[PDB]
């Protein structure tokens, strides 16, 4: 009955919450908070019995994120296929996403691209980087930004290069930060947070 | 599937 | 500083939601409901840092629902001792309510010291039963119970009328007080307007 | 322990 809407209503403003929440602890490196906001929304977003589209790309952001905060960890499993790493899924994630600003989304795809290969080479995975260029850059004979670079670096089998201090980890941070930053001034006066501040100053 | 929290791999 | 104790603030309204969400879907036998909901504000609770006396109230009854739903499950561990069961768990935090000391709180305090014994006497567990008893015990039928257990009776006109149901139906009645007494905090009252 | 059972 109405009891039901009213659940639904409440569980979609709990997740805008957190995700803001999430965004706030990534922006500001907050790694704890983050960790458990991460847990929050896990848990609301199971409980979940319904979707509208802003619920799903409010989703897919959270989810985006929590692969991004892992990056480097590749000993994170985000998919069922073991053997695509963090940034991978990431990548994955970012496909289903914001592609009608596609100057800020190609800038953040093409940097999480450079670090899903320069996470690998630093660590001295080779094979590895080898591996998840195939799976990133589709038919060896099709052109990417930056493929033919990234090939070359590759089969140099160095675990430094010039190019990764350009396209840091930071740089791919810092960018994805800016579209944090978006998400965060669109989220900024969602009913909980709006709410809740109102409090505060009083 | 898994949603934020990632698998961890596992030695077995 | 201040966006931080937003979120304290939010937080709090999140708990008061999630145990009304809690206590509806405990009261309706809604199991898979109440298993998400349970986990969702564990994780609401496991994010707070600090406690007002009135939060710490509201996880008591989640921590007592989520006790009484495990009552049966033999796996089931709440404490660190290994071998306290989840309805001594349940009694436990019982008595820890800031509450009426009240006939519905005795009848209830009493079907879950009975059924803490009973569900052990469906299990063949008569060695636990009198450790449960043990560590458990002061009630009117004390002295039946007792020699309940020795006897192994099981199926005694005791434990079919001061049933495991019995038990249910008790406490889904306090359950409804609770509906009513904070169906009106914050959040589920904003929801509610907007779908009215 | 809080919420879950072990």
């Amino acid at each position: 009955g109405l009891v039901a809407e009213a659940e639904a209503v409440a569980a979609g403003w709990m997740l805008d919450f957190l995700c803001l929440s999430l965004c706030r602890a990534f922006r500001d490196g907050r790694s704890e908070d983050f960790r458990r906001t991460r847990n929050s929304a896990e848990a609301i977003i199971h409980g979940l019995s319904s979707l509208t589209a802003c619920q799903l790309r409010t989703i897919y952001i959270c989810q985006f994120l929590t692969r991004i905060a892992a990056g480097k960890t590749l000993d994170a499993q985000f998919e069922n296929d073991e053997r695509i790493t963090p940034l991978e899924s990431a990548l994955m994630i970012w496909g289903s996403i914001e592609k009608e600003h596609d100057k800020l989304h190609e800038e953040i795809q093409n940097l999480i691209k450079i670090q899903a290969i320069a996470v690998c080479m630093e660590n001295g995975n080779f094979k590895e980087a080898e591996e998840v260029f195939e799976r990133i850059f589709g038919d060896p004979n099709s052109h990417m930004p930056f493929k033919s670079k990234l090939l070359m670096i590759i089969s140099q089998k160095d675990t430094f290069h010039s190019f990764f201090q350009h396209f840091s980890y930071n740089h791919m941070m810092e960018k994805i930060k800016s579209y944090v930053n978006y998400v965060l001034s669109e989220k900024s006066s969602t009913f909980l947070m709006k709410a809740a501040a109102k409090v505060v100053e009083s | 599937k898994i949603l934020l929290t990632p698998r961890r791999r596992q030695r077995l």
